[PDB]
RNA sequence: ACACCCAGCCGCAA
């Protein structure tokens, strides 16, 4: 795609069935900076 | 440490930091309920 | 100047 030169090997091509999974990149990202604090432990709380 | 100290005759009551209580957005911690039962039975026996 | 209490259970991620 970049060079335009022929790829020396021959790539195996064809349609196939893929699926999208529940596990999202947006749902799994998480960052914390001195936010909410647990009442008992006086520590950071349990998850995003 | 002494054997008289080792057997218990006065029970230490922990502060509310040990046994926090929170209102729903006043529920008591279960340790608070248990030590309340302790002092209730102590008063009954008294 | 924030607002949401906790136990239990279950499913699930690598």
């Amino acid at each position: 795609g970049f060079t335009g030169r022929k790829i020396t090997s021959q790539i195996f091509i064809g349609p196939t069935y893929y699926q999208r999974l529940k596990h999202m990149v947006d749902d799994k990202i998480h960052s914390r900076a001195r936010g909410p604090i647990q009442i008992l432990n006086r520590q950071p709380m349990e998850g995003r | 440490a002494r054997p008289e100290w080792m057997i218990v005759t006065v029970l230490p009551v922990p502060p509310l930091s040990v046994r926090p209580a929170v209102v729903m957005q006043r529920n008591q911690d279960d340790l608070t309920h248990k030590l309340a039962d302790i002092v209730k039975i102590n008063n009954q026996l008294r």
